């Protein structure tokens, strides 16, 4: 009754165990070729092309395989809300405003622990 | 021409002018800036494909100056960056006129503040303790609690320190502490348990006397009348002494054992903000920070760029988290420019390089979400490590010659768009 | 859409909707969620693909 | 007086000595693209025209 | 110099290189006394006879 899920940046650099026994894959965008002959390897032959579209797969789209699904297949999520805080910063738009002020004392001694 | 201008004018926003289209000459170009410098930016290139004036180009355009007159001459708006050049390639493509109004910061080995209270645990492990690379259980330990109980010595009001605690600590009091205890000699008697210098006057809490004078230790002898038994670790470290006290002396790395104020003193636990602000230029408000690395030799530089990465990071980790507690993003982006990368970062190379790649590892998989970017130019893929080149999300590809390096761009095309691929080894001087 | 759909799930027992199918951002794409949650799953991705949203996405709707 | 009857999803993981030796095979739906082309091996007397049938068949077929 | 005179495989090669750098250091001096700010890598004239002997006489000292 205890299962796992494990979410990576890469697969390699993971135990080589954990992988081979896990069923369903979900990728996402990937762009080196070692990672992509993994994904790529999986499929199967019938409909293989759709791992061409990995290296540009938008904010969001994934792939699937495995059992569960009727057959492979590309979708898209909807965004979730709440979020978990991840946001990227935005740098052309900080770096058009007026020189900002640090109070360094606080960053030092949170620093300092 | 209008429409195809208009199509990247008012579809895109936050737009960054790079060039002129191959197609036509006339037109410009244009691509969205929050996610270029957002996501990792890569160039790779030949020699004579001029990787180096593109990459001024760009940072021309991102600080505004233009045609040599600088446009934010009244108001001083935001941009920070930092240039890892090895030799002085950068340092002119920034140098206007005292009209343009234009701080710059241009450090070097003879200016460079970087002490050495500020390493962690590794680095301190890696230069100052070389021996049967993990065989010195003893002296390690004894070597870090010299540190530990030293540090709270010279800066007593604050609590818990800890051996990886940046705060000053000084490295000949240890030296003459272990020199001390190697020539220890207790006087074992009754209710005398402890040592005993020349004038037979005991001591109760070493961390008082040795740090600041050598002693003279009594002589030891079974004699009933006058037991005095040898120390536990005399012997043990009749040569560490003799081996640090030469590094300790070496010239070339002045800049890291014995640093020096403008008004030539030593600094204190309170000047570690001054030791930052300049690696990001809010000293002398430089927009840049130009670094040089020639000087330097080879066997520190690998730990000299790691520092001051790590500190990099480290400032921005914080100030990013003081921020997200209110919920606003950050506001102090950085980039970093990491030129002849192939230098400090192979494939396959020894654990004389590690103590580098891990740093700046560390920005290519968990930086993004603190506020901090890399920018990469090396003229050879393979040689760079795998990781970084990876996870980066932008490719500004010119000339290339050999076939195996191809394969890196080859790939991130698509199939349709592919066609492109075979231009490569056919690109004129200056096109990408 | 409504043939399609049927024809996706109805065969299979206990459903588990997780987002738009690409070819068509109209249907909603339902999935086995008894091989899956139970047989054990993975993701891997890029630096901004969007891993840590969708898992939570995911745990959301479980 | 010993025979033994091998079972597995994905042959060309099991070791290539094992089969060999096997004689008679019996086949149903295969996906996967390498094994395929290992069973197309060591399969006797498989005439092209027949091969074509592993991945479309139906359910049940053998 | 660390290459063509010496071995790195040993035991006990830590602590005779560590010790050869100050040999060489200190015997660049003695032949260029005028100079200053002398550093292992700088070229200036030194004898390795004078440092074969050093070596020498730093084993045996009592
Ligand atoms: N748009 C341009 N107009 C005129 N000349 C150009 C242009 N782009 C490149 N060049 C020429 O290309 C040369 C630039 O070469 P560099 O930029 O020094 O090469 P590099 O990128 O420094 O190569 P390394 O060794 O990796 S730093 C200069 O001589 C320029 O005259
Ligand atoms: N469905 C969506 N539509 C538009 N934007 C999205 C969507 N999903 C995610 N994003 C964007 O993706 C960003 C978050 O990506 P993350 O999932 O945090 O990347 P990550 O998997 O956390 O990578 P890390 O740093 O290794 S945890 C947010 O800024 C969102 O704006
Ligand atoms: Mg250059
Ligand atoms: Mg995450």
């Amino acid at each position: 009754g205890v299962t796992l899920m494990v979410v990576s940046q890469r697969p390699s650099e993971v135990s080589e165990t954990i992988f081979s026994q896990c069923s369903n894959f979900i990728s996402l965008r990937l762009t080196n070729a070692v990672d992509q002959t993994y994904v790529k390897s999986l499929l199967p032959d019938l409909s293989a092309g759709l791992g061409d579209l990995l290296p540009n797969l938008a904010q969001g789209e994934f792939l699937i395989v495995g059992d569960a699904p009727l057959m492979p297949t590309v979708g898209h999520f909807a965004l979730p809300v709440p979020e978990p805080h991840s946001r990227s910063v935005n740098y052309l738009q900080e770096w058009n405003s007026g020189w900002r002020h640090v109070d360094f004392d606080s960053v030092i001694d949170r620093w300092r622990g | 021409p209008a429409v195809l201008e208009g199509i990247f004018s008012h579809q895109i926003k936050s737009p960054f002018a790079l060039g002129t289209l191959g197609i036509s000459p006339d037109i410009k170009l244009k691509i969205d800036g929050d996610r270029f410098f957002s996501k990792h930016v890569a160039v790779v290139g030949s020699t004579g494909s001029g990787k180096s004036c593109a990459v001024a180009k760009i940072l021309q355009t991102a600080v505004g100056i233009e045609s040599k007159a600088n446009a934010h001459k009244a108001a001083q708006k935001n941009s920070h960056i930092v240039i890892f050049d090895i030799h002085a390639e950068y340092a002119a493509a920034f140098n206007l006129e005292a009209g343009e109004a234009f701080t710059l910061n241009l450090l070097g080995v003879d200016n460079l503040r970087l002490p050495y209270w500020l390493m962690n645990a590794q680095e301190l492990e890696q230069i100052f303790i070389e021996s049967n690379e993990h065989n010195s259980h003893n002296q390690i330990s004894q070597f870090r609690h010299a540190v530990v109980r030293n540090k709270c010595k010279h800066n007593p009001t604050l609590t818990n320190l800890s051996f990886d605690t940046p705060v000053y600590f000084s490295i000949d009091e240890v030296v003459t502490y272990l020199e001390n205890m190697n020539n220890e000699v207790i006087g074992k008697l009754a209710g005398e348990g402890k040592p005993k210098l020349a004038n037979e006057t005991l001591v109760s809490d070493r961390d008082e006397l040795y740090f600041d004078a050598v002693q003279s230790f009594i002589v030891a002898s079974q004699a009933a009348a006058t037991k005095a038994s040898n120390g536990p670790f005399n012997g043990e470290f009749d040569r560490m002494i003799l081996r640090l006290h030469t590094r300790l002396a070496d010239p070339r790395l002045q800049f890291l054992f014995y640093p020096k104020k403008e008004d030539g003193e030593d600094l204190a636990t309170g000047d570690f903000a001054d030791v930052v602000r300049q690696f990001v230029g809010y000293m002398t408000k430089s927009n840049v920070s130009i670094i040089d690395l020639s000087g330097i030799p080879f066997e520190v530089l690998s730990i000299v760029v790691s520092l001051i990465s790590r500190m990099i990071f480290d400032f921005g980790f914080h100030y990013s988290k003081n921020r997200h507690v209110g919920g606003a993003v950050s506001d102090v982006p950085i980039l970093v420019v990491c030129e002849e990368a192939h230098n400090y970062l192979p494939r396959s190379g020894g654990a004389a390089y590690d103590a580098s790649r891990k740093s700046i590892e560390r920005i290519a998989k968990e930086g993004r979400k603190y506020g901090v970017t890399l920018m990469v130019v090396s003229q050879r893929p393979s040689e760079v490590s795998e990781t970084i080149f990876s996870q980066c999300s932008n490719f500004i590809s010119l000339r290339l010659t050999n076939a195996v390096d191809q394969t890196y761009v080859k790939s991130l095309l698509p199939d349709l768009s592919a066609g492109l691929g075979d231009l490569l080894p056919n690109l004129a001087q200056g096109e990408f």
